């Protein structure tokens, strides 16, 4: 029988070629079986079978053997897949020189031509000495499939993979610091390459996927505010379409659109409602969501007191006509203290159209006192179209639609401005993003190119808490991370002018953490019992302090962000002042760093970035370092995660030693322990946290999850100053 | 034992050798709470 080699030629089938490869990939690994992989492949030999198909089959086989009893298959399947991906891009295992590769790739239009304009052949060959291609042997299988599937530069019609993993890292370092002075450029390029290639710093999907490619868009989060006009709705739709085709996820703020039945031009027209426009925002996203790095999505936000709110909460549920369903978007309900007050007192909540209540909308975010004044005043006004709903019923509907769909999110808008890095009078936060961790100021647009509008962009990265051995290493990491992201803002392109205006005036960054569950496991702490409270406070104080200190030193070198005066940092206010005081009853850990000296340096030199910290889910990017995604506890010791090919198995880091220290997601008795940690983190985080609420129906009497618990947990979340609530996971 | 400790090199042989939400709400219980 004959096999078909990679180069087209054919030779006699020889199983020793397969034994060699598998013996290589299993060397050093414990409790793996060459025989298992070959037999579980069920590889069907036929005359002329391609040798490439043979290898992909034994990769799948070795990848599905990942288990608790045999964790090391995560590296057997990774080493096989790296070997496969090496041949796919180079025709051999040995990667070429960095210069010879970039020349060929820039010539193919797969890289940005600026790489040859900014770096010389003598400089490229110097960065090839930085590269350690053996670091490809430290990936897990889930990491390699995300590289092959999303991150590595590839053709989306051919399937042709073009680069290696270490070339991706080194060129992301080269491009982001390409605009740096020669005296420290390659110095930083090496130091930042080492930081990300050894998993000290996690980089998000658009940076991994795009930084070195011609099309320059690398901000994960795009926040568009929509006004109550067709010119703004048109501008919003156009901006969504532009940025969704650019590896971005959208957050839409359509709370201003007047309710159904409202007069248009004094009664020349009858407003058909918000839902016909929400359908337009959905098709805007879906028109070009897929086809690129991944399928983009969007979350739409509206205030709880909106008149159509009872119809907007049910938009994702199946039971209804297509005319009243906009299913394929997520929604964030905006709530403030007054709304919760109506629930606690069993009173009603009056629903208004924002067009009938002047200044009520802006007060809902910027001025909590002024809102209560206007609200009760308009509640008594009989000339204003209103609608009263029992707060107990409105909350039940929302939490019920949050439960069944899982994608009805909550944003406490008053916390996002009372404890924010922005002056609500000058630049209030009126919105969040796709995953509910970004809170940045916005102003709606009049045209696609309205110079006076503002679209909020946030660029992300994460600290690998498992990778550090001492919290002071963050000082060095925060410098490398902030510098790389800030120079990225000047390096990338902006398809919408109003988006460039926000990104350049505020220079907002969103750096978070991954491997937090493994971090608690290394410290022998847990989510639910409350043993991580003081540790969490100590950990995230160091993160925010060293992040501010890094951007404050960067503000000295290149000047603070243009709109820094609009921030609360400019007025000398730190997170340690505006945090929710209820946190003092769940954490007695003291501050350890000189915050008052940092307050003075910020008062004087400013901050290069208006925001720095935000805890994102890192659903995909954390898999690169095999880290537990964000702050969420892993679902199991071997977790099942999704990919474009299929299912992926991911072992928790250091399983053999720490399988007892881990508290798995469904081993948690409730959300009170977790929610307290989110509140403690929020004491220092500039923006928000993609906090999940989890419920196991079997843990409840009669197997039904009580509405009492859904509401009691939502209140305990607000009590500790949680800004937003993301997923609600329900077991089975 | 004459040989080194080793994991089972053919684990597959062991196959053959051994053969909806409670809607009720209590606002008074929720009122026992300060935001
Ligand atoms: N269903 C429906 N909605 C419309 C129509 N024309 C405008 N709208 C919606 C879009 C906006 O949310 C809201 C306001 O529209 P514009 O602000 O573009 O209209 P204009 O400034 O001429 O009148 P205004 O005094 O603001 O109502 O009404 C229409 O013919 N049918
Ligand atoms: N499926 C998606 N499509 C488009 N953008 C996304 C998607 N998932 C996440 N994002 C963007 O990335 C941000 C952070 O999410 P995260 O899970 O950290 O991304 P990543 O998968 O790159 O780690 C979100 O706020 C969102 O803007
Ligand atoms: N004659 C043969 N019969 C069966 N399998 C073979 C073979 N020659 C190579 N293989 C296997 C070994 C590898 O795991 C896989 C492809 O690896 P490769 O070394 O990139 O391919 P090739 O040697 O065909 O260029 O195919
Ligand atoms: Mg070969
Ligand atoms: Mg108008």
């Amino acid at each position: 029988l004959l096999v078909t080699k990679r180069d087209g030629s054919t030779e006699r089938i020889n199983l020793d070629k397969i034994h060699r490869v598998l013996d290589w990939a299993a060397e050093g690994l414990h409790n793996v079986s060459i025989s298992q992989v070959e037999l579980r492949s069920h590889i069907q030999f036929y005359d002329g079978i391609k040798t490439s198909d043979i290898h992909e089959t034994i990769i799948k086989a070795a990848a599905d053997l990942i288990s608790r009893d045999a964790p090391d298959y995560q590296y057997l399947a990774a080493r096989l897949a790296i070997f496969h991906l090496r041949k796919k891009a180079y025709g051999q295992f040995e990667p070429p020189a960095l210069y010879d590769h970039v020349v060929k790739m820039v010539e193919m239009g797969k890289y940005d031509n600026h790489l040859l304009e900014d770096y010389t052949e003598e400089e490229f060959k110097q960065m090839d000495t930085f590269i350690d291609h053996d670091r490809d042997m430290t990936f897990s299988y889930a990491a390699v499939k995300q590289l092959e599937g999303k991150y590595l530069v590839q053709n989306r019609v051919t399937g042709e993979i073009y680069e290696s993993a270490q070339f991706l890292y080194i060129l992301v370092a080269a491009c982001l610091f390409s605009n740096y002075p020669r005296e420290t450029r390659l110095q930083y390029v090496k130091r930042f390459y080492d930081a990300v290639s050894t998993f000290k710093i996690s980089l998000p999907t658009p940076i991994m996927s795009g930084v070195r490619t011609p099309t320059r868009q690398f901000s994960s989060c795009v926040l568009i505010e929509c006004g109550d006009s067709l010119d703004s709705i048109n501008a919003t739709s156009s901006a969504i379409v532009k940025y969704v085709s650019q590896r971005a996820g959208i957050g839409i703020n359509a709370g201003r659109i007047r309710a159904l039945g409202s007069p248009i031009r004094g009664g020349e027209a009858f407003h058909t409602g918000c839902i016909p426009f929400y359908k337009h925002f959905q098709t805007a996203v879906k028109s070009c969501s897929q086809g690129g790095v991944r399928g983009g999505a969007a979350t739409l936000f509206y205030p709880m007191w909106h008149l159509e709110v009872e119809s907007l909460l049910v938009l994702k549920n199946n039971r209804g006509v297509e005319g009243n369903r906009v299913r394929h978007m997520d929604y964030g309900v905006q709530i403030n203290k007054l709304m919760y007050t109506r629930l606690l007192k069993g009173e009603d909540i009056t629903l208004f159209s924002p067009s009938d209540v002047p200044g009520l909308y802006d007060a809902f975010f910027a001025d909590q006192e002024e809102f209560e004044r206007l609200y009760t005043k308009y509640e008594k006004d009989d000339s204003i179209r209103k609608q009263r709903v029992k707060a107990v019923e409105l909350f039940s509907l929302m939490m019920q639609e949050r439960a069944s769909t899982g994608r009805i999110y909550i944003q406490n808008v008053d916390h996002c401005n009372t404890h924010s890095p922005f002056d609500p009078a000058i630049a209030p936060v009126r919105q969040s993003n796709l995953c509910l961790e970004i809170a940045l100021p916005t102003k709606p647009l009049n045209d696609v190119n309205d110079e006076n509008g503002e679209i909020a962009l946030c660029t992300l990265s994460a600290f690998n808490l498992g990778a550090i051995n001492n919290l002071d290493e963050l000082e060095e990491l925060a410098i490398l991370a902030v510098r790389a992201l800030d120079a990225l803002l000047d390096y990338q392109d902006y398809p919408i002018p109003a988006a460039k205006r926000g990104a350049m005036g505020r220079r907002t960054l969103g750096i978070g953490v991954i491997n937090f569950a493994y971090y608690l496991a290394k410290h022998g702490k847990r989510y639910s019992d409350g043993s991580a409270n003081n540790l969490t406070h100590k950990t995230f104080e160091a993160i925010q302090y060293y992040l501010l200190k890094a951007s404050n030193e960067l503000a000295k070198e290149q000047g603070a962000c243009p709109w820094f005066n609009e921030t609360t940092y400019a007025k000398g206010i730190l997170p340690i002042d505006t945090y929710k005081k209820d946190l003092d009853t769940i954490a007695n850990e003291p501050l350890h760093y000189d915050w008052e000296a940092l307050r003075e340096s910020i008062k004087t030199h400013g901050l290069r970035n208006s925001t720095l910290s935000a805890l994102m889910p890192s659903e995909t990017s954390s898999q690169i370092s095999n880290a537990t995604n964000g702050i969420e506890p892993p679902r199991g010791y071997v977790s099942i995660k999704a990919s474009k090919d299929g299912i992926l198995r991911q072992v928790v880091p250091d399983y053999e030693h720490l399988h007892d220290a881990y508290e798995l997601l469904w081993e948690m008795p409730g959300n009170d322990g977790y929610l307290q940690l989110v509140g403690i983190m929020q004491k220092f985080i500039d923006q928000s946290i993609s906090a999940n609420t989890n419920y196991d129906p079997s843990r409840f009497p009669s197997g039904k999850v009580p509405m009492q618990q859904l509401l009691k947990d939502l209140l305990t979340a607000y009590k500790f100053g949680v800004k937003t609530l993301y997923y609600q996971n329900t077991r089975d | 034992l004459p040989f080194q400790t080793r994991s089972n090199p053919i684990p597959w042989i062991n196959t053959w050798l051994v053969s909806q939400i409670d809607s009720e709400v209590d606002t008074d219980d929720l009122s026992n709470f300060q935001l």
